[PDB]
């Protein structure tokens, strides 16, 4: 450690700037794996409806599929609204 | 390798929904609650089908749903929502963010009246 | 074919003649090399936006990062042609004849 | 085969390195001054430039 | 129609005040007043002579990583994908490599000017 | 902050978009009838037009299959005036 | 008129390959290569690629100026040669613009031409498609999906620039 | 109407930058210990007026050894394309509402370096091509960096259109969560437009005037007005970048009152850094950007894609 | 003294200011006191599309509300 | 490919985008993917030489789709009929043309 | 009345080039160390519009501060004939009036309007930086007075 350290030392003393540098970017290498949020990103993403969601042809056994958008049924957003 | 069949002009004969899309966006939510049954019979026959021609009688069926629930609108709640579909029609964008007093007055409208 | 295709394909020809008849200078021909990576990143754009390919249309920014490995690669060949020589001429460039 | 056209033809250098061209990169010449605002308007500096 | 109105409208306006800069004045042409400039005494030899890039290396460095900012500009929509555990992924592994290959070249000397 | 603006910026991104798909039925549904009322106005000049030509057959395919295959642009607003055809082509790219 | 912007613009565009294809001095092959890279950029934006237009422009301007910098240092001479000051030039300059005066003067009296390959003229809108009302640009859906789909692209692309900065400094170190 | 508004858009564009050079007089002359201009009209109002009418009826000059074309077309590249730089300025609404409006102000900054090259070149003299490769230079410089320190701040807003930065910014300005990114910014914007400390292409203890050294007259005077309107505008920039100004849809009058004080006080921090600074060598400006901004840049691009995903706060596409 | 230079700043803050503000005036005045319809993506050129023939005067700018429905 | 690793491996590096009628980002389709699926199932396994010629139909359609070369010829033949009835005057646009 | 309007446009064309004379940055001795005290705070030459620009392209006077040499002679002529025109020249101080304490020398031109055609001459050795702005003003009072679209109108 006192190798490493001494050597930190002396980069700051030099080269603050890469030190900076280097220190940046090592927390978005790391930070998004330790992160609790993270998975809400791709939630959020999911939830964004770009495309027309086409209905399926009710067979008669799809029992939790919703026959009308406000029936309790499908996907729900309420964790997004308390976000 | 064999002529294109197309409908007649007056088998393409309905009446048509002539109001602007800020009229339609300020009834775009409850327009697909009222309207869920034959607006979705319509998209799973175009889905199905893939063409235009074996849907028009479906597709007709949404124009009369939506005359209809115009019809409502303006019967009861007309007033609230001229004064909301106006504050939508400034915006450039059109924002929903923008009109939140005029669209609570309407919500409530259609919510006692209807 | 539509008639833009017919001018694009044109350019690349034009820049293809341009490149095989080489004149003196070493930088006018890798500047029809470049000519013709533009012609042909046209052709390609259009013909991939106008099937709405919509994967493809990564295809023309790939191409592009290619024609400047290619373009930084002819650069500095011309350079240690330049320091060599004294000119970027291509007649210097006979020594392997023998 | 010898011919009237590879007759000006010599074998290549042993260790395939060729002499280096006496030929001149010459430096640029500028006239730096007198009429100049750091010259102090008298000084003549004659100067040769590599870039 | 109106991007292009717009392009013309500035041109012909800066091509006009060219017109007017060069045949409203009074012009007195003669030999010495158009000769070139070189702080009142003749150049020595053409401007057209060779002038030596010194940083000839960094000025072909910049044509590679000139076009790495064509591949990374796309990132704000890459961001609205579902698969973000990938795109994040290949992200960074894009701008490391350009940062490690900036590091190559500092190391390596090659961002020092020819002396 | 940002994180929070940017969250309420998708929630009312999502609110937008499904206004949208309220209103895609309604708009697909009258879609529909304009391509399919231009095509049938282009055939009626289309008879006209190629009448005394000997081999002509109007309204025939160019595709062996009977699918309905969308339409390109010169067959919708094959015989229009070039103001309208103008703004279906270009209006878009060109509009600010 | 207007209808024809995109055959126009590929006229224009043609006229900048023989700018430079015919080789006059560098400078002046940099300038014909950056007209035709703007509208180039003009031809891809009217087909709905504003990025991609935008980018090839971006990237050519970049690398002119490079190239200038380069004619400046190892491509210059005395005389630097316009079109019009070497007979072979002007040659390939006039054969060039001949043959495209003729490819368009025809093209556009038959609303048709026959150059090797059979090309219709009736203006390049009549392709496009006639049926869109997304809330995206397709485009910038395609070059997203660089980061999603394109894995395998992305590691090639990359080592490639890693690699090209490598090699450049090897070359150029004598 | 449009042809109209496009009139009231460069017109005062270049009465601002006709009075932006009083005001560079007098900010100076005053930082100085002096007044600068307060004869020509009161405090120097009219100057701005004499200076022109000067230029434009002083004869301009075609050198002898000059190419004719090149050397009459880059100074009207120069002002055409500085005015092009504006259409799409949100203020609040712009001229013209593009897509990738960032992305057609970074083609236009590019292609307005060739009216340096270009008309460096076509003088046929020693310091105007000097001048010119210092701008080769210099673009080598800022322009990755420029690139992407755009990026970053987009990574925040979603988009490349400039009226998007005024909804990412309705809340808080952007300064705030990207100050690093603001200063490495500032100073590019600074090598941009070819200011001190990097006022290069013309350098002029140095080099006489540089790239326009042989332009006379109205040729001249385009060049001028084309940087300072590209200071302008390049400060109008960085305040909708970092600084954004609140927009009330019913009173926009409020926003660009707002934003032009704004845009004003950039501005005059170009001129206050000029009054404060030595010259910057250019290789010193080369290895600035490369080895400090560069290194800081990669690294806070990683930052800025990275930080929206770990918060969940990834702005809207639309 | 220094306030004798904000003569000169207060004239360029003016001339500033009359883009963004004849800008503004100007869409105003030709949307019919509306904020210029702002079309990013192809869904909003289609709706101004069907706003156009709506209107009955070509103009994408008059809105038709209720009063258009029977 | 000269060696199949990919199918070996299991592993996609680039037949992702191959085809127009593959998954694309958001479900875009491409404009003629109708008739790339068909001829892409007609020709399936039966090889090249068999699919030269028994699915010939199919890569007519498809080629007609992605270069409308006949559609132009069409549309050229009626835009060249109508200028000349026009000049000649016997014919009239309707209203609505 | 042609004869009112061209001797309003005289006016404006006085006035524009005599509030915005631009010296080239030229100076030859001590006398140029009294044209520095000149821009210098105490009397703000550019509070007159009158700024220096190093290049004769871009300058309107050529102020002669300093001894002009044999050997600087031809240099000086040449930077002059390289400014365009109207140009004026300010004749600074004894050394460029008449050679002044080296008039006798071997190697001095005995007056700079040997060389070229002089304006005004502001005498002393050095003259004083107010008397050099005397001579400022008198060009400018010297350009307020010009004629030339009267006298072409009546050519
Ligand atoms: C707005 C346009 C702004 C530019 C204005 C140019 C005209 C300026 C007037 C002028 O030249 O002075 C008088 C000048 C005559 O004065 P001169 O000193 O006796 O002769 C000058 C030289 O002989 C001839 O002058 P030169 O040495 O400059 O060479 C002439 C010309 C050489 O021209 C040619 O050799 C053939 C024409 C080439 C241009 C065509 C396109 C080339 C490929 C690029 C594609 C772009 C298409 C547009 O040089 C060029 O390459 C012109 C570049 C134009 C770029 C335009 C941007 C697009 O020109 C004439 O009156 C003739
Ligand atoms: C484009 C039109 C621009 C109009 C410029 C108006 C010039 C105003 C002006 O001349 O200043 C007052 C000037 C000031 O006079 P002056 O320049 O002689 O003052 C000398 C300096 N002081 C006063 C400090 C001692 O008035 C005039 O001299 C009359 C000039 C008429 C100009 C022609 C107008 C037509
Ligand atoms: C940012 C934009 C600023 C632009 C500012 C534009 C200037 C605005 C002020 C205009 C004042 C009037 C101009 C007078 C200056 C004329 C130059 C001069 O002094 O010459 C002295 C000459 C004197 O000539 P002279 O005959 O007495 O003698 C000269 C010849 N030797 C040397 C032999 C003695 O005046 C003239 O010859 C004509 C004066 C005409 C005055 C009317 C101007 C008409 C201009 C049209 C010219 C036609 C070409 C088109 C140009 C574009 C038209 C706009
Ligand atoms: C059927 C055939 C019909 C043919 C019609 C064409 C016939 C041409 C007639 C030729 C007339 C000769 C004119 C000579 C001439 O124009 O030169 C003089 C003048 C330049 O001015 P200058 O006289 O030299 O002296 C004052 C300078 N301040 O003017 C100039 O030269 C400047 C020209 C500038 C470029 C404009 C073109
Ligand atoms: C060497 C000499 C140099 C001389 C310099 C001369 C000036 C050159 C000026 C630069 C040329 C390139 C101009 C490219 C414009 C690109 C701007 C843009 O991308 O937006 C324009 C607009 C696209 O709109 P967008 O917001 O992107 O999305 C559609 C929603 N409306 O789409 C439009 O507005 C329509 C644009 C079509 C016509 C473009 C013509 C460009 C061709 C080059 C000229
Ligand atoms: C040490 C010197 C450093 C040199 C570098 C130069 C730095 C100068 C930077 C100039 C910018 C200073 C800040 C501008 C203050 C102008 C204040 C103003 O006129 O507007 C008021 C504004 C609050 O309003 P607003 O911006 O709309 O709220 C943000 C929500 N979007 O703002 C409230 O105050
Ligand atoms: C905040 C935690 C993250 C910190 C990460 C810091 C990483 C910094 C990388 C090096 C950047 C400094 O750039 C340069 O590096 C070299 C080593 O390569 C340093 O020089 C160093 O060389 C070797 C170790 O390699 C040592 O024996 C030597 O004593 C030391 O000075 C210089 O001081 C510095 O000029
Ligand atoms: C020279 C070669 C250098 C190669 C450098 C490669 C650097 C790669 C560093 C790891 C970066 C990704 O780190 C990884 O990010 C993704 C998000 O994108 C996270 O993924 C997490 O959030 C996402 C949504 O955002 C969820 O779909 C996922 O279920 C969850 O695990 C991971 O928890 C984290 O481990
Ligand atoms: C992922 C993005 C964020 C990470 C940053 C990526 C860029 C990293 C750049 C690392 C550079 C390390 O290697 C670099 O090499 C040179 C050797 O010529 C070292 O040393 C040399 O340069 C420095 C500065 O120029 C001088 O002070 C020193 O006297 C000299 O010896 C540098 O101190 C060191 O920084
Ligand atoms: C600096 C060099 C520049 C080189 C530029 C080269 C441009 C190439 C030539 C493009 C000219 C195309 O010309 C274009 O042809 C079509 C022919 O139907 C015309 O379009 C026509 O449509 C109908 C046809 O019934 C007519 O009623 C109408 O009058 C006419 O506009 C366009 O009005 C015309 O602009
Ligand atoms: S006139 Fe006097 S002060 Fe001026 S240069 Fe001559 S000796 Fe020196």
């Amino acid at each position: 450690a006192e190798r490493v350290a001494a050597f930190l030392k002396n980069v700051w003393a030099k080269e603050p700037v890469l030190v900076a540098s280097f220190a940046i970017a090592g927390l978005a290498v790391i930070l998004p794996t330790l992160s609790p949020y993270t998975k809400y990103s791709l939630m959020i993403n999911r939830a964004t409806p770009y495309n027309y969601p086409v209905p399926l042809r009710d067979d008669g056994n799809m029992p939790d599929v919703p026959s009308h958008p406000q029936d309790p049924q499908g996907p729900s957003l309420e964790w997004l609204k308390r976000l | 390798p064999g002529i294109v069949e197309l409908p007649s002009l007056e088998d393409l004969k309905v009446q048509e929904v002539k109001v602007s899309s800020s009229v339609l966006k300020a009834a775009a939510h409850h327009y697909g609650a009222q309207c869920d049954k034959p607006n979705k019979e319509f998209m799973l026959c175009r889905w199905e089908e893939k063409d235009p021609r074996r849907c028009l009688e479906e597709g007709k069926l949404v124009n009369q749903c939506a005359l209809e629930f115009f019809r409502q609108i303006k019967r009861h709640c007309a007033e609230p929502f001229t004064e909301y579909w106006t504050c939508i029609d400034y915006s450039g964008l059109q924002l929903f963010r923008r009109c939140r007093k005029q669209q609570a007055q309407f919500d409530e409208c259609v919510l006692d009246k209807l | 074919m539509s008639m833009v295709y017919m001018n694009i394909m044109m350019a690349f020809t034009v820049s293809l003649v341009g490149l095989l008849m080489y004149r003196s200078h070493l930088m006018s021909s890798l500047l029809c090399l470049e000519g013709m990576m533009l012609s042909l990143f046209v052709m390609a754009a259009l013909t991939i936006l106008n099937s709405h390919f919509t994967l493809a249309s990564m295809m023309p920014i790939i191409l592009l990062v290619f024609a400047a490995c290619e373009a930084a690669l002819g650069l500095s060949l011309l350079v240690m042609v330049s320091n060599t020589y004294g000119t970027d001429y291509v007649q210097n460039l006979n020594l392997l004849q023998c | 085969y010898p011919t009237k056209e590879t007759a000006h033809w010599k074998p290549p250098p042993w260790n395939d390195v060729d002499p280096p061209k006496d030929t001149l990169v010459s430096n640029l010449t500028l006239n730096f001054g007198p009429q100049h605002p750091a010259a102090h308007g008298v000084l003549r500096l004659v100067m040769e430039l590599s870039g | 129609m109106n991007l292009m109105l717009a392009l013309l409208t500035n041109f012909t306006l800066a091509t006009l005040l060219v017109i007017i800069a060069f045949w409203l004045p009074q012009l007195n042409v003669y030999s010495e007043k158009t000769s070139p400039y070189e702080c009142g005494f003749d150049p020595m030899g053409s401007a057209r002579l060779p002038f030596s890039m010194k940083f000839f290396l960094v000025a072909i460095t910049f044509l590679l990583f000139d076009l790495e900012i064509a591949l990374l500009l796309p990132l704000p929509w890459a961001s609205q994908t579902a698969n973000l555990n990938t795109m994040l992924t290949m992200a960074l592994f894009l701008i490391i490599l350009l940062a490690v290959s900036l590091a190559y070249e500092w190391t390596q000397k090659g961002l020092e000017w020819t002396e | 902050s940002m994180m929070k603006w940017n969250r309420e910026r998708r929630r009312l991104q999502i609110e937008d978009f499904e206004a949208r798909i309220a209103l895609m039925p309604l708009l697909q549904a009258e879609k529909d009838r304009r391509v399919l009322q231009m095509l049938r106005e282009n055939l009626e000049e289309e008879a006209t037009v190629m009448k005394d030509v000997p081999g002509w057959k109007v309204g025939e395919s160019v595709f062996h299959t009977t699918r309905w295959v969308t339409p390109m642009m010169g067959e919708l607003y094959g015989l229009r005036a070039s103001e309208e055809v103008l703004s279906a082509t270009y209006g878009f790219i060109w509009y600010t | 008129m207007m209808l024809y912007i995109v055959f126009i613009l590929s006229v224009i565009f043609v006229m900048g390959f023989v700018g430079f294809s015919s080789k006059p001095s560098p400078i002046y092959g940099g300038l014909g290569l950056i007209v035709s890279g703007g509208v180039g950029c003009g031809i891809v934006l009217n087909f709905g690629g504003s990025f991609l237009g935008l980018m090839v422009f971006l990237i050519y301007l970049g690398g002119m100026m490079v190239v200038f910098g380069y004619t400046t240092a190892m491509a210059t001479e005395q005389y630097p040669e316009i079109w019009l000051s070497n007979k072979a030039v002007l040659g390939a300059f006039v054969t060039g613009l001949l043959m495209e005066f003729f490819m368009v003067y025809y093209v556009l009296k038959d609303k048709e031409v026959e150059v090797v390959f059979e090309f219709n003229g009736l203006g390049d809108w009549v392709i496009y498609d006639t049926g869109d009302s997304g809330f995206f640009s397709e485009e910038a859906m395609g070059i997203a999906a660089l980061y999603s789909y394109g894995t395998w692209l992305v590691i090639v692309t990359g080592w490639s620039l890693l690699i090209g900065v490598v090699v450049i400094m090897e070359i150029t170190r004598g | 109407m449009f042809m109209i508004n496009i009139l009231m858009l460069i017109i005062p564009i270049l009465l601002a930058v006709a009075f932006l050079t009083l005001v560079e007089r007098k900010v100076l002359g005053y930082m100085q210990l002096r007044k600068g201009p307060n004869v020509v009209g009161p405090y120097g109002l009219l100057q701005p007026i004499a200076d022109a009418i000067k230029l434009f009826i002083k004869e301009p000059l075609r050198p002898a050894t000059s190419s004719a074309s090149m050397f009459i077309l880059a100074p009207i590249m120069a002002l055409g394309l500085a005015l092009t730089m504006w259409i799409p300025l949100p203020m609040p609404y712009p001229l013209i509402n593009m897509n990738l409006g960032v992305l057609f102000m970074l083609a236009m900054s590019s292609l307005a370096v060739y009216s340096i090259l270009w008309s460096g070149w076509a003088s046929n003299s020693k310091y105007a091509l000097i001048g010119a490769l210092r701008a080769v230079a210099q673009t080598i410089s800022y322009e990755v960096t420029l690139a992407i320190i755009l990026l970053s701040v987009l990574l925040m807003s979603g988009s490349f259109t400039l009226s998007t930065l005024i909804t990412t910014q309705e809340q808080m300005w952007l300064i705030l969560p990207a100050w690093p990114l603001a200063m490495m910014w500032f100073i590019s914007t600074l090598a941009e437009t070819n200011r001190a400390p990097f006022d290069l292409t013309e350098g002029e203890s140095e080099l006489v005037s540089g790239f326009n050294v042989e332009y006379a007259a109205g040729p001249f005077a385009l060049f001028f007005m084309a940087e300072y309107a590209n200071i302008i505008m390049m400060n109008i920039f960085t305040a909708i970048l970092f600084l954004g100004t609140s927009h009330n849809p019913h009173m926009p009058e409020l926003y660009t009152i707002n934003f032009t004080i704004k845009s004003l006080l950039l501005t005059m921090s170009f001129l206050w850094i000029r009054a404060s600074y030595p010259r910057f060598r250019y290789d010193q400006l080369m290895h600035l950007l490369w080895k400090n901004f560069l290194p800081l840049t990669l690294a806070l691009c990683m930052w800025h894609v990275s930080l929206p995903i770990l918060t969940s706060g990834i702005p809207p596409q639309t | 003294m220094w306030f004798e230079v904000l003569p000169g700043i207060a004239v360029m803050g003016v001339c500033l200011f009359i883009p963004g503000m004849a800008t503004a005036r100007i869409h105003r005045f030709s949307n019919g006191g509306k904020e210029k319809r702002v079309a990013h993506y192809p869904y909003q050129w289609y709706l101004m599309e069907r706003d156009r023939r709506v209107s009955g005067v070509n103009r994408s700018y008059v809105s038709k509300g209720l009063e258009n429905i029977d | 490919p000269f060696f199949d690793v990919q199918k070996r491996l299991g592993v996609d590096l680039d037949r992702w985008m191959t085809i127009q009628s593959a998954e694309q980002p958001h479900k875009i389709p491409s404009r003629c993917h109708a008739f790339e699926k068909e001829w892409i199932e007609c020709a399936h396994g039966i090889g090249s030489i068999r699919a030269e010629k028994e699915c010939k139909i199919e890569f007519e359609d498809f080629r007609e789709c992605l270069l409308r070369q006949k559609t132009m010829k069409r549309l050229h033949a009626i835009r060249r009929q109508r200028e000349k009835l026009i000049k000649e005057g016997k014919y009239t646009p309707p209203p609505h043309h | 009345r042609g004869e009112y309007v061209v001797a309003k446009l005289d006016d404006l064309i006085n006035w524009a080039r005599r509030s915005s004379l631009w010296p080239m940055t030229f100076g030859l001795a001590c006398c140029a160390v009294e044209m520095m005290h000149m821009a210098a705070p105490r009397y703000d030459m550019d509070r007159f519009g009158v700024v220096f620009r190093a290049s004769p392209r871009q300058s309107d006077v050529m102020i002669v501060a300093g001894t002009l040499t044999n050997k600087m002679a031809p240099a000086l002529r040449k930077v002059y004939d390289q400014m365009p025109e109207p140009r004026y020249v300010v004749s600074m101080g004894s050394c460029a009036n008449g050679g002044g304490y080296y008039h006798y020398s071997y190697s001095v031109v005995r007056g700079c309007d040997r060389i070229v055609p002089v304006d005004i001459y502001v005498p002393g050795c050095p003259p004083t930086a107010e008397a050099l702005l005397y001579g400022i003003l008198q060009l400018q009072k010297k350009i307020k007075r010009e004629k030339r679209l009267r006298i072409w109108y009546r050519r």
